């Protein structure tokens, strides 16, 4: 949960999301959690998809940029047609750049609040060191 | 009594020192040359110089045993002396009875 029903909504305003999730209710009257669940799921899954080989799965913390990109994948999500042109559509495709330079090493994933992640233990191995005749016999 | 003064009791001959230990000759040699690290030898002969000898005579065992060469060379050593004629000597202008003796 990189984000929020709360965070949609600042980022975005109440009234959009009230938009984009009321499916039953011609005009909008309320926000549908489920909906908004699912989308902040996918879009949890998505970042995933991209930090698995860098990091460990169940971050104990949420970093900030990790923070947009999911609200901004989120509301994507929220979306049931999407076309090329919409700006939506721009910016979640700017986000998933940002995913992709993170993942191929040209980013780094940022401070959650005052520590570091936890990169994973992948560049860590080598076989172990055969070193005898040198330990001060 | 010996050369070195200490008194001679006669009683003690009749039995070997080492039979009343019947738990020394139902042991085993370790074999602490297998597995055996230039760290491992420093402790061994750090600890054999403050008086734990058995594992240094176990390591001179399977070294002696484990080299052709070392051990072509030291059975070459002792066949020399083992192959030389000896005798017995009275001392210095020994007497009669020294003579008898030797």
């Amino acid at each position: 949960s990189y984000c929020t029903l709360a965070d949609l909504i600042e980022q975005y305003s109440e009234q959009k999301i009230r938009e984009v999730s009321d499916r039953v209710n011609k005009p909008a009257t309320t926000i549908d959690t489920v909906i908004v669940d699912r989308a902040i799921a996918d879009a949890d899954s998505e970042i995933d998809l991209h930090l698995h080989g860098r990091y460990q799965l169940p971050l104990a913390s949420v970093p900030t940029a990790l923070k947009r990109i999911a609200c901004g994948l989120a509301y994507a999500n929220l979306h049931i047609v999407l076309k090329e042109e919409n700006p939506v559509y721009k910016t979640a495709e700017h986000l998933r750049k940002l995913l992709s330079g993170i993942a191929n090493g040209k980013l780094s994933l940022a401070l959650d609040a005052d520590g570091k992640p936890a990169p994973v233990a992948n560049t860590v191995q080598i076989s172990e060191g055969r070193n005898d005749w040198g330990a001060d016999w | 009594v010996d050369v070195y003064g200490n008194p001679i009791r006669t009683q003690q001959l009749r039995e070997p020192q080492t039979s009343r230990l019947a738990g020394l000759a139902k042991e085993f040699a370790q074999h602490p040359a297998k597995g055996l690290t230039p760290a491992k030898l420093a402790r061994i002969l750090v600890e054999a110089e403050q008086g734990n000898l058995q594992a240094q005579a176990e390591l001179f065992m399977d070294m002696e045993e484990r080299d052709a060469h070392l051990f072509a060379e030291m059975s070459k050593r002792k066949r020399a002396i083992l192959g030389l004629d000896w005798a017995v000597e009275p001392p210095r202008n020994a007497s009669a009875a020294e003579k008898a003796d030797a």
